[PDB]
């Protein structure tokens, strides 16, 4: 009963613990780079004039 | 507008259909049925005629009652109980023969719920004669350690009714109690009169005069 | 499947009347708008009448208003055309067409079978320059159809339709709105155009592609058909 | 600046300044902020009639300031003291309909769930508007122009029948229906689940009836007493002096109505507080 | 042997926590401190769609950024035209207890589920003109909370019986099932490449699955209450989860830990819906406090509020091209902001 559940849990933990992890700073850098590179194509943070928006 | 006028006509037609459907469906009387497991809910739902949710609709005196037996959902109540609000009343069934502390805890949990602060509860107590026979066999102090008095059937029934009815606190709702043995056909008139009273109270509250 | 059988045509004396029925089955007749299209023995198609879903709007042609009338029977799944005061030029074989309209719909997708009826200024002028072209299998043929007015509306959609009528059969919709291929049509058929001048391209023409091709506009009623370019083997 | 007329301007000014804000805000809330429940239609139409009365109040102010003798054309005096009567009688009839609905939603709970929707309320309100317009025709057709002096004043079976009809359909049926209905509602609240109540409902009913009967009765009293007392005498001179105060009270009832009908609906009170 | 297994599990959890802690050298706020703030974001209601009569529970955007499907407790699922505010379709449901809806990427099918334990697929491009129920997937013992179309053939559904299952609309059989959650799974989101998905359970945890292999990969537990919504970053390497603790947090797939927390002192109501912007700079979250707050994804401060709803907002969605945002609430009003 509980033996099978414990075996499944420990197997899941062993398989999960073997995931490679990159530094947090690199992740923040790439999120920031993606956010900055596509800033031009964002009709929300940069308002679009009434000529070029369908929701007039 | 060259051929979009046909699209506008179609949109208007289906909007009219939606409005008609809503007006037609607004006339139904909704009731929520709760209670402990194996407490006679099946008996009463099969007594007034007709896997997740089981709906039993029937007509009595021009009132279309839509009764939802939602006992089949063995999950967390808080994640789906909020969609059952705006219901006319809550039917609570408890087995008097047995399974009483759980019933009291469930009644306390469901009567003080945030979404049900105004919905009155129609409380039923079936299996009256089984309880009388058990009293004739065993005292009623086994279930309630702090019960003091004569061991008559009427005394015990009144004490249980008082303990169940004392759990509410909101001034805006009342608890309707009734006695049944499941060998009767009076389980439909009680619901009818309670629903009429709740309708009168809700209308008076809505008009602002209450 | 979808079936549009119509009957009630025959020899009619001049000045008489005749009532036509278009029986429909296999689809939801209640939500479909029905047209009426006739075709002269030696000429092209000619729009006649139109009834909308729910019997809202009814339109008639210049030579049709007053004499004719179009009605439907939704519970009985039939379309009716009471036509009166038959002149000598009313001889044709009348079709039945379903043209449901919504965003992204495909009007004029299915055509009827037809009943022969042997009788004893600001409109858009849409013309096809060439009325006959000789073609061979394995070659590419292009048919052009010029319009008097600009068919490109302010919303970006141009209303040009292309039909093919095989010998002995009924016309089948090929291109709707001048760029969209109808369902069931082989991919080798393509269409294009710009505002006034439109063209249709056929690649790898086969023996089953022989027939007469028509161009049609849906900008505003009445609807004007083209002259009809005939491609023969 | 005699007391009987300076009091009339004082009442008219306070009525205008107390009604235009309240009526405008309540109309805005009930028209945009609030939904379209059955009960909201009655309040919407009542506030529409009261805003019409408040907007016609400046006409009364101008008429009282000039002691009659309207300087406008014939059509202006053919219009204004007919829309005034239409507004007052529409307000009265909508109050009566509100009372009838209050009794109906209580004495017949079963029927008022199947056959009770927005369409019925809209149709009833349309019928009220139509009957008020039909009943305000005699004051529009029996109008005459008579100078009889330096300035051209505005005034006019011709008077007894219209006075009797106005008094009947503005005093007897409204007041009797309102009183009987509220008595029945108070009585019904003394049977069970309502014993803790009947202390606030009785107060609301009695205050509404008292306001309605104190704001309207003098107008009809002096309207009849003018038919009873001949003119060119102090008995009649006092009547015409106090007719301005009567009209001022009639206008004041229109601004009093929202504070007793719209603002008692706690949900509407919260919605108005949020909007403001 | 139970004690040995428990000790092994405890030491594995300790190792996982130590590894997650070791990778943290600098927070997200420390790096995005030299960038300019986006400033005040003023958004106005351009269109209003008033068709429903009950509380709206879910909505989805079309793949062409023009069509929209909305599901409410009235038992209907209407298809909306965003540009013209027309209604194209009105599909009546068999069971009125609906809590989710999905719109197919190709535009042919619309899903629906709820307390009836059955996922219903509808066919839009039918030759007869009307909409017919193509399939009824019935394999769950609990309420279905979410469903997303992977393609025209297979769909993944999240259920309230602590299970998630991948289906096959062709034959209606559970090709693969995902298990491991302790509580109800009330959220689900698919990757841009439709190669993997995450689930947000009621036990204050989030797990990372993959549709092909069918096994959990990583677990993210940082919350203190039930998780009500989840959504990936547009890049596909991060996601944000909103819980009932009145806070929404940013998790990184590659870092396998938190990045920032988005909380305010004057915020008490729990999150109901979270969505990202097209560039990922704006994170719009729906609140039970009657308002929608626009959070700066890199500065962790409020850039504006979306007020104008009379009740709790149930769902929110940004168009595929980023032009507009749509919010649905419990007062049966759906609003398009721009």
């Amino acid at each position: 009963a509980s033996i099978a559940q414990a075996r499944k849990l420990v197997e899941q933990l062993k398989m999960e613990a073997n995931i490679d992890r990159i530094k947090v700073s690199k992740a923040a850098a790439d999120l920031m780079a993606y956010c900055e590179a596509h800033a031009k194509e964002d009709p929300l943070l940069t308002p679009v004039p009434a000529s070029e928006n369908p929701f007039r | 507008s060259a051929e979009e006028r046909a699209a506008l006509e179609r949109s208007k037609a289906i909007e009219k259909n939606l409005k008609e459907d809503g007006i037609s469906a607004a006339k139904d009387v909704k009731l929520l049925l709760l209670g402990a497991d194996n407490s006679g809910k099946s008996t009463i739902v099969k007594q007034m005629k007709i896997t997740g949710i089981v709906e039993t609709h029937f007509t009595f005196k021009n009132l279309h009652f839509r009764l939802f037996d939602v006992g089949g959902q063995r999950s967390e109540r808080k994640k789906w109980i909020h969609c059952f609000e705006d219901v006319t009343a809550i039917i609570f069934c408890v087995d008097l023969s047995d399974r009483m502390h759980e019933s009291l805890m469930l009644f306390d949990s469901i009567c003080n719920n945030k979404f049900f602060i105004d919905t009155s509860i129609i409380l039923f107590l079936n299996k009256k004669d089984l309880f009388g026979e058990k009293i004739k066999k065993s005292p009623l102090t086994i279930c309630f350690p702090e019960y003091t008095g004569p061991n008559t059937y009427e005394d015990a029934a009144a004490y249980i009714q008082a303990q169940f009815e004392s759990k509410n606190r909101s001034p805006n709702k009342e608890i309707y109690c009734h006695m049944t043995c499941a060998t009767d056909t009076n389980n439909a008139q009680v619901i009818f009169d309670a629903v009429t009273d709740i309708i009168i109270a809700n209308n008076l509250r809505g008009c602002g005069l209450y | 499947d979808v079936q549009l059988v119509e009957s009630g045509g025959g020899l009619v004396q001049p000045g008489g009347s005749r009532k036509l029925s278009c029986s429909a089955s296999g689809f939801a007749f209640s939500s479909f708008g029905m047209h009426w299209v006739r075709q002269a023995p030696e000429k092209g198609l000619e729009w006649v009448a139109y009834i909308s879903s729910g019997s809202g709007t009814i339109y008639y042609a210049d030579t049709v208003k007053g004499r004719f009338t179009i009605s439907r029977d939704d519970p009985k799944n039939t379309l009716f055309l009471q036509m009166t005061s038959l002149r000598s030029e009313d001889t044709a074989m009348y079709y039945c067409v379903r043209s449901i309209y919504y965003y992204g719909s495909s009007p004029f997708d299915f055509w009827g079978q037809g009943t022969t009826l042997t009788v004893s200024g600001s409109d858009i002028v849409m013309t096809q320059a060439t009325s006959s072209v000789p073609v061979t299998p394995g070659e590419s043929v292009s048919i052009s159809c010029r319009s008097s007015k600009s068919l490109l509306h302010s919303n970006g959609n141009t209303y040009l339709y292309w039909f093919l009528q095989r010998p002995g059969q009924s016309p089948q919709l090929l291109i709707y709105r001048m760029s969209n291929l109808a369902s069931g049509v082989p991919d080798r058929f393509s269409g294009s155009g710009s505002g006034t001048a439109f063209t249709l391209t056929i690649s790898r023409l086969e023996a089953e592609d022989v027939g007469v091709y028509y161009c049609m506009q849906h900008l505003e009623y009445p609807l004007t058909f083209g002259a009809g370019t005939k491609l023969e083997l | 600046n005699e007391p009987p007329v300076i009091l009339s301007m004082v009442i008219l000014s306070l009525t205008f300044l107390l009604g235009l804000p309240g009526n405008g805000l309540v109309l805005w809330v009930a028209g945009l902020k609030m939904q379209r429940t059955v009960n909201t239609i009655w309040f919407l139409h009542l506030t529409l009639a009261d805003l019409l009365c408040c907007l016609s109040l400046p006409f009364s102010l101008a008429h009282l300031a000039l002691q009659g003798q309207w300087p406008y054309g014939r059509f202006l005096c053919k219009l204004i003291p007919s829309i005034i009567v239409l507004n007052m009688f529409a307000s009265v009839f909508l109050l009566t309909a509100i009372s009838l609905d209050r009794c109906l939603v209580v004495f017949k709970p079963i029927w008022c769930q199947n056959h009770r929707n927005v369409g019925m309320a809209c149709s009833i309100c349309g019928c009220i508007w139509v009957v008020a317009f039909v009943m305000c025709i005699p004051v529009f057709v029996y109008r005459e122009i008579f100078t009889t002096d330096n300035h051209n004043r505005c005034g006019y079976t011709p008077l007894v029948a219209i006075t009797i009809t106005r008094l009947v359909v503005g005093f007897l049926l409204p007041s009797v229906i309102m009183i009987a209905c509220y008595s029945f509602i108070v009585f019904r609240m003394q049977r069970g689940r309502f014993a803790k109540s009947q202390s606030k409902t009785f107060r609301v009913a009695v205050v509404v009836v008292a306001v309605f009967l104190v704001c309207w009765t003098p107008y009809h009293i002096f309207g009849v007493l003018s038919l009873l007392t001949d003119p060119e005498t102090p008995l009649g001179k006092t009547l015409m002096s106090w007719d301005h105060v009567c009209i001022a009270l009639a206008s004041a009832n229109s601004c009093f109505n929202p504070f007793l009908y719209a603002l008692l609906g706690k949900d509407f009170r919260k919605k108005a507080r949020q909007s403001i | 042997e139970l004690d040995q297994l428990r000790q092994e599990a405890e030491q594995l959890k300790n190792q996982i926590r130590d590894a997650r802690k070791a990778c943290a050298d600098a927070t997200l706020s420390q790096i995005t401190n030299n960038i300019d703030p986006v400033g005040r974001i003023q958004m106005r209601t351009r269109r209003t769609l008033r068709g429903h009569l009950a509380k709206i529970y879910a909505m989805h955007w079309g793949t062409d950024s023009r069509l929209l499907v909305s599901a409410s407790q009235d038992g209907k699922l209407i298809i909306w035209d965003s540009y013209t505010t027309n209604k194209v379709h009105a599909i009546p449901l068999r069971s009125s207890w609906v809590m989710t809806c999905a719109y197919a990427p190709s535009g042919n099918y619309v899903a629906c589920g709820g307390l009836d334990n059955i996922c219903s697929i509808y066919n839009l491009k039918t030759r007869e003109g009307n909409v017919r129920v193509s399939r009824e997937l019935a394999g769950h013992t609990g309420y279905l909370s979410c469903c997303r179309f992977l393609d025209d053939n297979q769909i993944v559904t999240s259920s309230g019986d602590t299970t998630c299952a991948l289906w096959d609309i062709e034959t209606g059989q559970q090709t693969t099932t995902f298990t491991g959650h302790t509580g109800d799974v009330m959220s689900l989101s698919l990757a841009p490449d439709t190669r993997l998905f995450v689930s947000g359970a009621c036990d204050a945890s989030a797990k990372l699955w993959d549709v092909r292999e069918g096994m959990c990969r990583q677990t993210f537990t940082g919350h203190e209450s039930d998780i009500n919504a989840i959504c990936f970053f547009p890049n596909g390497n991060a996601f944000a989860t909103g819980s009932d603790d009145a806070t929404c947090r940013l998790f990184d797939l590659r870092a396998d830990q938190e990045l920032m927390t988005y909380s305010h002192d004057n915020i008490i109501c729990g999150i109901t819906s979270v969505s990202f912007s097209k560039s990922g700079r704006l994170l719009l979250a729906g609140y039970d406090d009657f308002n929608c707050n626009v959070w700066d994804a890199l500065k962790a401060d409020r850039a504006g509020v979306l007020a104008g709803h009379d009740n709790r907002v149930s769902c929110l969605g940004v168009t595929d091209d980023g032009m507009a945002v749509a919010t649905g609430s419990w007062d049966s009003f759906l609003k398009i902001w721009n």
